[PDB]
RNA sequence: ACAGCUGGUUCCAAUCGAAACAUGUCGAAGCAUGACCUCCGCCGAGGUAGUCUGUGAGGUAGAGCGACCGAUUGGUCCUGUCAAACUCCAAACUUACAGACGCUGUUUGACGCGGGGAUUCCGGUGCGCGGGGUAAGCCUGUGUACCAGGAGGGGAACAACCCAGAGAUAGGUUAAGGUCCCCAAGUGUGGAUUAAGUGUAAUCCUCUGAAGGUGGUCUCGAGCCCUAGACAGCCGGGAGGUGAGCUUAGAAGCAGCUACCCUCUAAGAAAAGCGUAACAGCUUACCGGCCGAGGUUUGAGGCGCCCAAAAUGAUCGGGACUCAAAUCCACCACCGAGACCUGUCCGUACCACUCAUACUGGUAAUCGAGUAGAUUGG
RNA sequence: CUGUCCCAACGUUGGGCCCGGUGAACUGUACAUUCCAGUGCGGAGUCUGGAGACACCCAGGGGGAAGCAAAGACCCUAUGGA
RNA sequence: CGAGUGGCUUGCUACUUCGAUGUCGGUUCCCUCCAUCCUGCCCGUGCAGAAGCGGGCAAGGGUGAGGUUGUUCGCCUAUUAAAGGAGGUCGUGAGCUGGGUUUAGACCGUCGUGAGACAGGUCGGCUGCUAUCUACUGGGUGUGUAGGUGUCUGACAAGA
RNA sequence: CGCCACACGGGGUAAGAGCUGAACGCAUCUAAGCUCGAAACCCACUUGGAAAAGAGACACCGCCGAGGUCCCGCGUACAAG
């Protein structure tokens, strides 16, 4: 009768076409439950070490004992908070009413900005406090940016830009704990939203794998027995029945695989720190040693060494955070053995 | 934005097809008309049936595609549509010139059409445009 | 066989046994029931089953609801009670299935049905006042084993 | 058809579009009563249901409107009575109220505490063995007192056995 | 090469215009002879597509069968059923002849007769009547109109369904069908029903919906009860002789059996229905009370609901519509063909004049579509 | 014994892709951006109703054109052939 | 006994194709139906519990691996929550396979005087084509909206 | 063949359990009205998505110069582009 057995592959990522930002950008971010603050910070790939820790885990019996686990470790140098934009909540979902910026720029934000030279700051500000004076101000973000420059592992300096919502508190004390941070140089660092220990959801856009046929793009099956001698090896059984007459969609087909937009979530921070400590001999292959502000991921990040990751609190947590884990090791063992 | 419509129609408590058969038919006039309060027109009948009708209408399509509005919004406008030659020139134009819009983005109170109007005082079975949309998944931003 | 196959009346009359031959025998059991020895104007109420529609009722579901319906005057007023029912009709037109192709293709005799026009009495009761309501349920039980549907008229009886 | 109702010396009836809203030394029942051509409205002291219509199904309406009235008026006079009774076999039950929602504790021997919130005003209030659930809006107190008797449905185990369970024993 | 088989066979126009059936045929993918189409010549006054009456032919429907016939019930005459190959009856209708009327013919010569040329002998569909078959967009008859060979208007599309048979052009009025938008004309009138989006689907392979069921709602009638207070609900009482008798350790309204009787009274059963081992205890009849107006039983009609499960995307063409844009009963005003009316030209036929079939003048309500084919001018 | 399979992976060589040069053929009533249903000689890109659809171009695997290629070998028929 | 729905079996018809619409089984890949095997929520019981039996709502997901036979079917084994059924030209041969049917060779049984036959068995016995259109997977170039950079929105669409 | 991540919860119903409740003084889950209730529906989460013809929003820069192409060195990209 033909046994049962799931499609391939699964149909909610398409198309599965290349990413238009390589810069990720989130679709969804945290509810607003505590003190005001931004939702998300950001980073680049560096590579995978592990690392030993004690388990956390109450209900484990493992509860004590020492634990070998994987990590990826991301430069997460500070980043730069240089705007505010604001929402009014028109009868056509959210739409940007208007931005505040500053003076103090990074001094090469120019390779990918126009940078202003005549901002009316106070003025702007006025517009969204009438806003929500008449009850339409929306959600509150802030256009921000890294300092890619920061890391010598990564080539580029021409910084990667990138909006990110702030939240908890009501909207009124946000506002202002927004323009605070704006108000300065918009420095923060990982720890100024992060803490080891706690969950959070890595975006980014996967390793470019260029056009790929449907085994492996789809995970279909290889021609099997005779029928990998006929003359054909990896191509599917047809393209549909007789009737419909057409080619549906939601067939495995050869295709663009790689380069596209992931949200991996539930990554639970190992640790954040700064300095040499998850360096490895020789260096992180294709990409260097590392030396300063960092983050060491649990498990594996979308994407390739160099590549632009993104954090946020996770919006979908399952366990209860057990900040700060007792790390015992981390391996400096060499990536070249 | 700005529209500069000769008629605005006020939809509020009154039935959808019968106000939609009369702007359609202005404006294949040359009347660029306007529908306000579109969310707080209505449609008669059991909720659930009426409802099944446009949720089937969602399900509907394939890699063609059969595109069909939620927002009380668009219901109203594609209504309309479907009571003009849409596809012809005289029809896109008319089509064109009309407009709908979630409660009321002018100054002007909208006119009512006459036989329009329902009475809530006579009836109980009927529904919010906005309530189907509700119901269809979307997001009410009136 | 479904009755859908001679319910209608839409062959010409076949009864000519004299012509026809190695027809079924009718699995009627009995035409009189109750007392036939007492008279039908012997009793006070005197209720029929009107057929609707004009049918063809074979046989087996002539027996099967002159069975179950009888089978209730028997129950809820004894084997040897006071009343008397009856069933004026009788299967003369003779059935036949062609069971080749569709040469040679007239059927071989298979059964007989009653032609019934409707607005006709397939069954004629004859019971007392009392009785009437077991007499009309017994038509109940009757009707919904013969194809068409029906009426219950009380030809006699203005005790109610 | 149109029926009067003469509001009691302590209530005050009075109107609002559909909305009527009843007036007691016991509380207030604020009540919508919509249906096609059957207009109520208060008339000093009196309140008048109406309709130029006469069918079945517009009387049953003008009907159940009435009653729906008379209960507002003893709900803000006199107010609405349950009475019910845990009882539990072998499983020592905890029936009390937290907050605004009645609970339930231990029940069958689970660990998971069973609980329904509070319907309005409506007052459940506890006395050893017995559950007074009492309110103005007969709406609101009906439910909850049955809202208190269906938390401890079981339908997995024979009930005729299995029967622990706050059951209703008084119906104003 | 032969072929009864398939393919092809070249310019304009005007008049007429089929057969897809009969008989015979090694005949059924063909022919011949008829039917029928066409053309020519002849004859010379009748003709008969309709109707009415008259004189005849007839046994299908129907009916009936102590009128034949053969079927087919029961009972101590009575009582229950049938017929393509039955008939004591018996139509409608069909049909011979004749008269009348109508129509038609005697310069358009009918009717008829003689001769030349065909095509045709795969038909189909609607409706009526059929026979066969579970049925079929099935098979096979028949009458008829239509498709084929028939446009144009309507029906969403769509040979045969409705209107309609049609020279050109033009003005006008309708037909079928339609008037909320798509889309020309009514969001027309008086009224009632429907709450299912039933429905918005003449006919149909195509538009399903059935047996059974329905305190959904609407309308109509009939019997009975009732302010001497009905129907229902609440309260009240439901009393003794005696646990009826027997049965039996016991049976005491209430296992079975037979009776089913009289006191008190306003009621109250030899107990209708549960309850116990049996008593108990709980109701039903029955009476009273409170209350206060209609109530109960039954017959028929209307719309609806249920019965109702299929495969890529739901449907009345779509939109969408609910005192309707649904349904039914009536009404009003419109839209809408190439039809009907109307002006002009054209073709053909005939008449007058004429050598002409060249002009000119006239007649057509009773001329103007067409495949095969016949005829004919270019 | 083993990649026949579980269950696929990486690699090698020649193509495949871009560039110069050379340079055909199959096929073509017309129109043609299609899909969903319906309809129709009952198996429609083209009819009806809807939905969808800005043009052009590259690579792909071949669902459809009842794709192309052969006046069906199957079946029957012919007052055919061997 | 009576009333039906379906269109999966079979049968009937001969409308459709004979200037050709590739067979059965299988395989691979995608969509679907519900008359639901499992999973979720429910009703009944000859419902103590436990394990069941029957029924309702429900098509989200699942419904697997093997032994004989070309088999479809079916029989059998061991696992399982369960190892459900049907449609898509009995989905899918310009995808594969070619085991069966159904060429030309040959044997046996039967029938036949014989050639030879078989709605018997058996061994062997081939799988074309460079994609114009359209369709869907992905990748570009332009026009439109009307100078540039960066950041957004979200009608809609997909998912298990 | 290794390793990492892949909810709860909300909202509305079905079957079902009920509430108040009339036509029908009672009774009744239903006729109006209401509380609940499926792995199923909506939301939630991920993906795409200014060509959405109502063809969008905001900030800045610039119209004689903002910016872009070319070019050169190369990959986190890549069959051409
Ligand atoms: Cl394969
Ligand atoms: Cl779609
Ligand atoms: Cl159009
Ligand atoms: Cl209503
Ligand atoms: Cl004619
Ligand atoms: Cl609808
Ligand atoms: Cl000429
Ligand atoms: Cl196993
Ligand atoms: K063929
Ligand atoms: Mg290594
Ligand atoms: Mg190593
Ligand atoms: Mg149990
Ligand atoms: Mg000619
Ligand atoms: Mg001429
Ligand atoms: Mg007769
Ligand atoms: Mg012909
Ligand atoms: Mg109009
Ligand atoms: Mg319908
Ligand atoms: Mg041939
Ligand atoms: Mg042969
Ligand atoms: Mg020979
Ligand atoms: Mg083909
Ligand atoms: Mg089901
Ligand atoms: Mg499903
Ligand atoms: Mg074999
Ligand atoms: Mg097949
Ligand atoms: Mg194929
Ligand atoms: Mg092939
Ligand atoms: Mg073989
Ligand atoms: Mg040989
Ligand atoms: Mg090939
Ligand atoms: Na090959
Ligand atoms: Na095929
Ligand atoms: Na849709
Ligand atoms: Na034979
Ligand atoms: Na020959
Ligand atoms: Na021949
Ligand atoms: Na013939
Ligand atoms: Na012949
Ligand atoms: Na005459
Ligand atoms: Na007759
Ligand atoms: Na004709
Ligand atoms: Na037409
Ligand atoms: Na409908
Ligand atoms: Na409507
Ligand atoms: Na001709
Ligand atoms: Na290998
Ligand atoms: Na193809
Ligand atoms: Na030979
Ligand atoms: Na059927
Ligand atoms: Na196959
Ligand atoms: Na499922
Ligand atoms: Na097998
Ligand atoms: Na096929
Ligand atoms: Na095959
Ligand atoms: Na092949
Ligand atoms: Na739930
Ligand atoms: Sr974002
Ligand atoms: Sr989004
Ligand atoms: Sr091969
Ligand atoms: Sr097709
Ligand atoms: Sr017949
Ligand atoms: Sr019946
Ligand atoms: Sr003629
Ligand atoms: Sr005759
Ligand atoms: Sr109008
Ligand atoms: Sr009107
Ligand atoms: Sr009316
Ligand atoms: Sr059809
Ligand atoms: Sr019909
Ligand atoms: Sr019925
Ligand atoms: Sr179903
Ligand atoms: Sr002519
Ligand atoms: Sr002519
Ligand atoms: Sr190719
Ligand atoms: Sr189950
Ligand atoms: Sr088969
Ligand atoms: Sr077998
Ligand atoms: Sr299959
Ligand atoms: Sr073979
Ligand atoms: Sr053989
Ligand atoms: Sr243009
Ligand atoms: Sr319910
Ligand atoms: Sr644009």
């Amino acid at each position: 009768p033909q046994p049962s057995r799931p499609r391939k592959g699964s149909l909610g990522f398409g198309p599965r076409k290349r990413s238009t930002s390589e810069t990720p950008r989130f679709n969804s971010w945290p509810s607003d439950d505590g003190q005001p603050g931004v939702q998300g910070f950001a980073g680049y790939k560096a590579g995978m070490t592990h690392v030993v820790l004690v388990n956390d885990e109450p209900n484990s019996p493992r509860e004590g004992m020492e634990e070998t686990v994987p990590v990826t470790v991301i430069e997460t140098p500070p980043m730069r908070a240089v705007a505010l934009r604001a929402y009014e909540d028109t009868p056509y979902g959210q739409r940007p009413l208007t931005e505040v910026w500053t003076d103090e720029f990074h001094s090469e934000l120019d390779r990918t900005l126009d940078v202003p030279e005549d901002h009316d700051p106070d003025a702007a500000e006025e517009q969204i406090r009438d806003a929500h004076e008449a009850g339409d101000l929306g959600d509150l973000r802030l256009i921000t940016h890294t300092v890619p420059d920061a890391v010598p592992s990564v080539p580029k300096k021409k910084p990667d830009v990138m909006e990110t919502r702030v939240g908890g508190g009501s909207v009124s004390d946000r506002l202002d704990h927004a323009l605070d941070i704006v108000e300065d140089g918009g420095e923060h660092a990982m720890n100024d939203i992060f803490r080891a220990g706690e969950y959070a959801d890595v975006a980014g856009v996967t390793k470019g794998k260029g056009t790929q046929g449907p085994v492996k793009r789809w995970g279909v099956q290889k021609r099997k027995g005779k029928h990998a001698r006929q003359g054909w090896r990896r191509r599917i059984g047809n393209l549909g029945p007789w009737n419909p007459s057409r080619v549906r969609s939601t067939v495995p087909q050869q295709g663009q695989t790689g380069y596209h937009q992931r949200t991996e979530l539930n990554k639970r921070l190992i640790d954040i720190g700064e300095g040499d400590e998850p360096t490895v001999d020789g260096g992180f292959v294709n990409y260097g040693e590392v030396d300063g502000p960092y983050t060491l991921v649990k498990g594996s990040v979308p994407g390739p060494d160099k590549r632009l990751v993104r954090f946020r609190p996770a919006v979908r947590p399952n366990d209860q955070p057990r900040l700060d884990p007792e790390v015992r090791y981390v391996s400096n063992e060499s990536n070249q053995g | 934005a700005e529209f500069d419509a000769d008629v605005i129609v006020d939809a509020r408590d009154c039935i959808m097809g019968r106000v939609a058969s009369q702007v359609a038919e202005q404006a294949l006039d040359g009347e660029t008309v306007a529908v306000v309060n579109a969310e707080r027109a209505v449609i008669t009948g059991r909720e659930e049936q009426i409802v099944e009708k446009y949720e089937k209408r969602v399900d509907i399509g394939n890699d063609n595609g059969y595109f069909y509005p939620k927002r009380p919004d668009g219901i109203f406008k594609r209504t309309i549509r479907g009571m003009l030659p849409h596809k012809k020139q005289r029809g896109r134009e008319a089509f064109e010139s009309v407009r709908v819009y979630l409660g009321n983005p002018y100054d002007e109170d909208g006119e009512v059409l006459d036989g329009t109007s329902l009475d809530r005082l006579s009836n109980i079975k009927f529904v919010t445009l906005g309530e189907i949309s509700e119901t269809l998944g979307a997001n009410k931003t009136w | 066989k479904p009755a859908s196959m001679y319910r209608d009346i839409d062959k010409p009359a076949y009864t000519r046994r004299e012509y026809i031959t190695g027809i079924p025998g009718s699995k009627i059991a009995q035409h009189k029931m109750g007392r036939k020895q007492k008279d039908a104007d012997d009793y006070p109420v005197q209720i029929s089953l009107i057929v609707e529609e004009t049918v063809q009722l074979r046989h087996g579901s002539l027996e099967a609801s002159r069975l179950s319906a009888n089978r209730h005057l028997i129950k809820e007023l004894g084997e040897e009670g006071d009343y008397k029912m009856t069933l004026r009709k009788f299967p003369h037109q003779v059935l036949r299935e062609n069971k080749d192709g569709m040469r040679a293709a007239f059927g071989k005799i298979v059964g007989t049905a009653a032609r019934v026009q409707a607005g006709e009495q397939l069954f004629t009761a004859y019971c007392n006042v009392e009785d009437a309501e077991h007499v009309k349920e017994a038509f109940r039980r009757a009707y919904n084993k013969i194809t068409p549907s029906c009426r219950i008229k009380v030809e006699r009886g203005e005790e109610l | 058809p149109r029926v009067e109702l003469e509001i009691p010396e302590d209530v005050d009836a009075e109107q609002d579009h559909l909305d009527i809203t009843v007036e007691g030394d016991n509380g207030s029942v604020t009540r919508r009563l919509w249906y096609p051509d059957i207009d109520v409205s208060v008339d000093g002291d009196t309140v008048v249901i109406e309709s130029d219509e006469d069918n079945a199904k517009t009387m049953s309406t003008i009907g159940t409107f009435q009653s729906h009235i008379e209960n507002m008026f003893h709900g803000v006079t006199e107010g609405w009575e349950y009475g019910m009774e845990v009882f539990y076999s072998h499983f020592p039950m905890q029936v009390n109220v937290e907050g605004d929602e009645v609970v339930i504790e231990n029940f069958l021997g689970e660990k998971a505490p069973r609980r329904t919130t509070i319907h309005g005003d409506t007052d459940v209030e506890i006395d050893g063995e017995e559950l007074t659930v009492s309110g103005p809006d007969i709406e609101a107190v009906g439910q909850t007192a049955a809202d208190i008797e269906q938390l401890t449905r079981i339908n997995d185990k024979d009930v005729r056995v299995f029967q622990d369970g706050v059951y209703i024993t008084r119906k104003p």
